[PDB]
């Protein structure tokens, strides 16, 4: 509905007299399919900007795992998403909300962070990337900007040094 | 014809007339409505295709605006064919592709056929309808591509997404149980060959028991099982014949294994007849039934992946080059065969003024059981030279005694131009078929998979099925946002 | 399998019976067979060795399911026709206790024929094109078997022999 979520405020303040305000904004979905799922995830999925800005200014967390049965692979309909709004935010090229989900009035996004299977933004971007050269070029240049502001706003952390739960670097997993 | 000539000024005008709006649902002389006129006039020219699609779509747009509330595609012709059935009947994958590709972004939704629910940017989910497979009150869709088959192309139309994906998932969900059919048939043919192998060598047929034991009683069980399944093969082909009405009227041998099955079944019921007459000649007929069933094992290769692709490959090149190499083989080798029967063998009198053919096919109403083409006392030497003719035995002479040096260089001429110089020809141009049929063999592969599957459930005595809306996952990457207004 | 057959060779040689030798010839053909693993080294022959590794690794079982099955079927067709004393079977030991060697393997007279055991290993040795044209007490009423062998030799011997060579040449067109 034109990207403008207006109800950031009223259940946050009903959830302030009853006291669940970041719990209003960060209610991870307890569905099996939509699991671990916050509204910031939707705000990225709807590709809009009010939703991210007054969802984050509604207090939305950034490092939060969305270990959804909708959101991981089977070789069937459900495929891996990023499972955390920064991860899928990069996996959807959305530098406005990668940039925003860093630049938040509450939270810089942890670049070195991991996800549900251990599948970090390295494994999310790589694992979502296939031989589509549009997909390849976006998952390379978008990842490179994530290493550029990823080496500017939060430098001094070697992200590729991290291996997964299987002990694989993004060089090892991409390879 | 106004739509068939793109003339939207006079389609528009011939609607908007001060006297008469044009009836959209109307039919024509053969029953061939604007559906059948536009489709039937449309050929694979992409200018013709694009005009007969977009012009037809505008006819559905003002065709859905000035006169809405009439479902034109619902109409079938005099033959009972919808425009989906007719466009999917004259082999136009482009138009049928438009029909299931159809998607109207205007009020309101269910004109479309490719719906996208639980869809997503990376993750598209293209929902379909499978009215192609729900068309049971008329024929199914592969039925009407197959009838009439291949006005330009019959094998092409399966590769489109409901037909191909549906033909995949129905096999991998139901009809991968075809191994039970091949299992029962394989055990059947094993029973045939072990009864044939372990038969008694006694001259009198219908022996009571070789021995009252596990052996001969087991052989009686194999006999009763083997004709007890043969009657089921006869029941299957009679359902195929009364129900399917293939083969074609005056046409070629197509399809091959059907009439090969009819000749095996004919020869084995004649085997049953003369076995009921209790003479010894039931057995060569049994070996013929053996070689046609063990021959017919390759029909059961339609199942699984690299071997089904391989099975359609050998189905293609073998189905083409069967008679093509036979007209080389039988004719060159019959000619030069007769040339070798004249040279050389003494006692050259099977003919003329006697019974020349020794009453060829001497068996009344059983077939070619005689001494047909009786030779010049070289009958055994002539079946034997025909057995030399695939390269076995060598180099005899006789009372010619090497004055037939002309026959020597003569055989150097036939063996020259035929044995090497023509042997490389048909292999090479069937390799040109390989240069052309290889991608087409994929269309033949998905088709023959869909005939094993679709004919399998269509025959199965008396079957179940499952009919629910298709949906196809797509993981492709491209931009494009928006919504169908929720 | 070479190592297994040669340590069984060592076992039965330690039992000191004569049958150590056919196992030795099998070890020979699997090692001299295994010489082509040592072709991985140098340039035109290593390129060549990977070529034969590719087309041989693909078309091994693919030609075997044609070969063993067509030739087993028509083989049994020739064992039934023709040889007298057709009793290895049924109600006796049909298989003559096939693989009669306990824990050594297929050492027996397996698939005992219709007194054509030597004529059946011998027709299997004819089956790669050696010997010819015998008859027996059928005595040319098996003209049906004549044209029948013209049918199998027709569709299989020439008409199918060109198939797999051609589509492995399609593999050559791709690999």
């Amino acid at each position: 509905q034109d990207g403008v979520n207006a109800c950031i405020m009223p259940l946050l303040q009903i959830d302030k007299d009853s006291g669940n305000p970041k719990p209003l904004v960060n209610a991870q979905c307890t569905d099996e399919f939509y699991q671990g799922h916050s509204a910031l995830h939707i705000a990225i999925e709807k590709r809009s900007l009010q939703c991210v800005k007054l969802l984050v200014e509604n207090g939305a967390d950034v490092h939060l795992r969305a270990c959804g049965r909708f959101f991981q692979k089977h070789q069937g309909t459900c495929f891996y998403f990023g499972e955390l709004p920064l991860s899928l935010a990069a996996c959807t090229k959305q530098w406005d909300v990668v940039t925003y989900l860093l630049e938040n009035p509450h939270q810089p996004a942890s670049l070195e962070a991991t996800d549900s299977l251990g599948n970090t933004v390295l494994h999310a971007l790589v694992m979502i990337a296939d031989n589509s050269p549009e997909n390849s070029a976006l998952v390379i240049h978008m990842y490179d900007g994530l290493l550029q502001m990823g080496a500017r706003l939060c430098p001094t952390v070697q992200l590729e040094e991290i291996s997964n739960h299987q002990g694989l670097t993004p060089l090892k997993l991409a390879a | 014809l106004a739509a068939c000539t793109k003339q939207w000024d006079v389609v528009t005008y011939l609607l908007e007339n001060p006297h008469q709006p044009a009836s959209l649902e109307a039919t024509d002389s053969l029953g061939n409505t604007v559906l059948h006129a536009l489709v039937m006039i449309a050929d694979n020219s992409p200018e013709n295709s694009a005009l007969v699609i977009h012009m037809y779509d505008g006819l559905l747009q003002m065709g859905a605006r000035l006169c809405p509330t009439v479902q034109l595609e619902e109409i079938s012709n005099h033959q009972g064919l919808t425009p989906l059935k007719l466009a999917a009947k004259e082999g136009k994958i482009e138009i049928f592709r438009h029909i299931l590709q159809r998607e109207f972004s205007g009020p309101y939704q269910p004109l479309s056929r490719k719906f996208t629910e639980w869809c997503y940017g990376p993750v598209r989910v293209s929902l379909y309808d499978l009215s192609s497979v729900d068309s049971w009150e008329k024929n199914s869709v592969l039925e009407i591509i197959a009838f009439h088959c291949k006005s330009p192309n019959r094998h092409r139309m399966v590769v489109l997404e409901p037909l191909n994906k549906l033909l995949q998932e129905k096999w991998d969900r139901l009809v991968s149980r075809f191994f039970f059919n091949f299992a029962c048939y394989l055990v059947y043919m094993f029973i045939f060959t072990v009864v044939a192998y372990h038969q008694p060598s006694l001259d009198q047929p219908a022996i009571p028991s070789s021995k009252a034991t596990f052996g001969e009683s087991m052989l009686l069980l194999g006999h009763i099982l083997i004709l007890l399944g043969g009657i089921y093969l006869l029941l299957g082909q009679l359902w195929y014949f009364w129900r399917r009405r293939l083969f074609i009227w005056i046409s070629f041998m197509d399809s091959y294994f059907e009439i090969l099955f009819l000749l095996q079944a004919l020869l084995t019921v004649l085997s049953q007849v003369l076995r009921f007459m209790e003479t010894e000649w039931y057995l060569p007929l049994l070996v013929l039934s053996l070689v046609l069933g063990w021959l017919n094992l390759l029909y059961y290769t339609r199942g699984f992946q690299h071997t089904g692709i391989y099975s359609v490959m050998i189905q293609k090149v073998i189905l083409r080059d069967l008679l093509r190499f036979l007209l080389v083989y039988l004719v060159f080798l019959f000619g030069f065969a007769v040339a070798l029967v004249s040279l050389s063998r003494e006692a050259r009198s099977p003919k003329a003024p006697e019974d020349n053919n020794s009453t060829v096919t001497e068996q009344p109403t059983v077939g070619q059981e005689e001494e047909p083409a009786p030779y010049r006392s070289i009958l055994d030497a002539s079946l034997e030279l025909f057995k030399f003719t695939i390269g076995m035995g060598e180099l005899a002479f006789q009372e010619q005694l090497r004055f037939r040096g002309v026959v020597l260089l003569l055989l150097l001429a036939y063996v020259l131009l035929t044995y090497v110089l023509l042997l490389n020809m048909l292999i090479a141009l069937m390799s040109e078929t390989v240069n052309h049929v290889a991608d087409n063999s994929w269309s033949i592969w998905k088709l023959q998979k869909a005939i094993s599957v679709l004919e399998m459930e269509n025959g199965y005595w008396w079957c179940r099925r499952k009919k629910h809306r298709e949906g196809r996952l797509l993981k492709v990457g491209t931009r494009g946002d928006g919504t169908p207004d929720e």
